[PDB]
């Protein structure tokens, strides 16, 4: 509940987060440390570097203990800051300064959570449980030939999923799975924990997608 | 039977250690 | 006015409907009945038959009587309707179960429906001079025909129609002023006969040529046939259909 | 002088009986 | 400040101009008068005649007066129309009926204007003081990818400017002059005296550019 | 090293005097 960290800010984008360090000076050694919205309980930390910015992901380690994978796991996100404040370890650089939360702004927004969000697609309008890839083309290319208009639904497993869109009338299939940690992607895409996650970004971000995920077929 | 690829030269991809 | 069969969705749009059907479980023999787009007084009649969709065409029948082209000619499409349900008949199959409105969905209502039942109202309190209570018989007496007259002219009255012009006088109006795509108007190339239409595509100006076949409809060649041009319009300025776009507004006449 | 041409392909069409 | 002229609409556009006539009647002799957006102080004469609309602008003589260039000066804008209304000369016409500010309608948003304009965008977001062509890529490439978003820095050739957009993910710059006359245009284009004109015209209309200006890209 | 170029088919004219 990072909330009493003032460099902290909720479910910010990517995008918003390397604005507030450009309008924070692009100094190097700036920091921000923001929310996850591809893995479960974890974050992110921007530190600004080389007038660039360097995006990190700080994964929770089942010990409920925080690390950006591959390096030592510290207690809380906080420490972990510290900690890199004083040790390079990995990092393109030391945290110098921090970038507080401005004034005004406020944070964006045990076992159970894990679950419910894995399976919350499930629910979800753009998701048509199992079906066949003609059983969709046709049950997309039906109504509404809005472009965008989207929906996924499982090939044979629970691991195996797919992804179909509406691009200029043709329809676009787009390999989901589910890789040796449980981690859902597109074949060299982001990653996540679920879907409802999946969607929610690439339907805010192509990034890579011919185009970006709009209204949600209807199901039966 | 054939499944798009994804435009790499499009990712915002993430830093990583070392 | 078919207003009471429950599966009877007003002006809803071909693709529309066929989100209903989806909506409806797209189980063979599902149908919904809608108001025709492009036919005069017809309807439209939407079925589920192996995931796939089929549309007809009931036109109306000058003797009053509505008939798909082809078959027998109903009383009502009710009846139409209750018919196929048991026969065949040239239709893909038998229509077992109606799709019923949704909870509180009404019947679509074009955008001159509206228009019309008012605009002859007017015609006429105008033409006739009466009114009070004379107007209220004149309509409901003389209704049934109006109808048919108001509509093939009532493009006379609309935004978009600019009597009959130069095909440049053309180009040029349309250049004039905001250059926003897709904007339109249709001008006579000849009285009644046939017509043009001419639309913003990039600051580029497209004419498509519009005319009446044998039948006195009008269709761009190649194209979907409408009665009217209101009708056309309408179509067109929701899905391009061919055009290199869809209409937006209508150019203004000066 | 010159009228722009359709593109038949993308037609709704009506079925038929028969 | 012809704001007292009932046939003025403040920085209203060629076309938003045109509209108004024939939503007036475009009947030859009919003009309003809106505020030149290209010319320092100056206005905009357009009448309706041959169906067809005219427009002329009025530049601002340095006594003060104003004057379609070519011809005699007048005192004030509203003069010059009294004038031209029983006057052609060269006036491809007679100014007839005016056309009135509509009903509630208001006009759109002698030395002094000449200089904060020239010299505004020194404080605007849009504008990024001296940096290179590169300093630039990248702090345009930062943050938000939102299409159109710009910025203008000065070469080194003072008089000399630059224009940075992007453009589906690419960043396009296009060259911006002053010429002998003092007023900037970039090759090929439309001419303004400064360039929070230069700019509120093209985050209007293309007018050449691969696509319209949007949001100012921030500064540090 | 590259600059971009225009496109004249938007471009707005203005009347004169005679």
């Amino acid at each position: 509940s990072a909330n009493h960290l003032p460099f902290f800010f909720g479910n910010i984008t990517r995008e918003e987060a390397e604005d507030y360090l450009v309008q924070g000076g692009m100094s190097d050694g700036l920091y921000l440390l923001r929310q996850s919205r591809n893995y479960l309980g974890g974050f992110a930390l921007s530190v600004a570097h080389g007038r660039k910015a360097h995006h990190y992901t700080i994964e929770r380690e089942l010990n409920g203990t925080y690390a950006i994978a591959g390096g030592r796991t510290h207690a809380s996100p906080a420490d972990l800051c510290h900690y890199h404040s004083q040790e390079s370890d990995g990092l393109v650089c030391l945290l110098k300064k921090p970038f507080n939360r401005p004034q005004g702004v406020q944070p964006k927004t045990p076992q159970l959570e894990k679950l419910i969000a894995t399976t919350a697609h499930e629910k979800m309008p753009w998701f048509h449980g199992k079906i066949s890839r003609e059983e969709s083309e046709q049950i997309v290319l039906i109504g509404s030939k809005t472009n965008g208009k989207f929906l996924i639904r499982a090939r044979d497993n629970n691991g195996s999923y797919a992804l179909c869109l509406l691009h200029e009338g043709k329809v676009l299939h787009y390999r989901i799975d589910k890789d040796k940690t449980g981690k859902l992607s597109i074949p060299e895409g982001k990653k996540f924990d679920t879907l409802w996650q999946l969607v929610e970004h690439y339907s805010y971000k192509a990034d890579g997608l011919l185009r970006v995920l709009t209204v949600p077929c209807q199901k039966i | 039977p054939d499944y798009e690829p994804i435009r790499k030269g499009q990712r915002d991809l993430y830093s990583g250690l070392n």
